[PDB]
């Protein structure tokens, strides 16, 4: 979704900085399993197991 | 419209290399025309009563 | 007599005739940059200037 998290200046302006993952890893529904959530232990959960 | 291109006339001279300002879309010269084509109207039918 | 005071630039001056207007009288304008050249370069002008 894009997410927004804080601003930055440059060439004396305050423009914002985004968030968002690779164009490459959000184009299909074989690349909706790329993404990995971390587990409450330090191990990482794929989104195939629950998804 | 006259303030736009004030405003773009006091802008221009900054412009980086290549940074031409066109106008595409404009719907205010429609409206010049229409004025000057009545006012012209008015003028050559006082001149043909006359 | 603001002289004496050596260590400070005291610069005392009168208002205006009404006070709603300016604290200062004269002229006034800000020299400004649209280009984004930084801040150094906009004081080295104001100091040029002055």
């Amino acid at each position: 979704g894009s997410s927004y998290v804080n601003d930055f200046i440059d060439r004396g302006r305050v423009k914002r900085v985004y968030l968002q993952g690779r164009p490459d890893a959000r184009m299909n529904p074989d690349d909706l399993s790329k993404w990995y959530v971390r587990n409450d232990k330090g191990e990482m959960v794929p989104f195939n197991a629950f998804a | 419209a006259k303030a736009i291109r004030q405003t773009i006339a006091n802008l221009e001279p900054f412009m980086p290399q290549g940074m031409k300002v066109v106008y595409p879309y404009d719907t205010t010269p429609v409206v010049s025309a229409s004025i000057h084509e009545v006012v012209k109207t008015l003028g050559e039918a006082i001149l043909l009563v006359f | 007599h603001f002289f004496s005071f050596k260590d400070a630039m005291v610069f005392a001056f009168a208002p205006p005739s009404v006070l709603e207007l300016g604290n200062a009288t004269g002229f006034d304008l800000f020299l400004q940059d649209q280009a984004g050249v930084g801040h150094e370069v906009l004081l080295q002008a104001r100091n040029k200037f002055l």
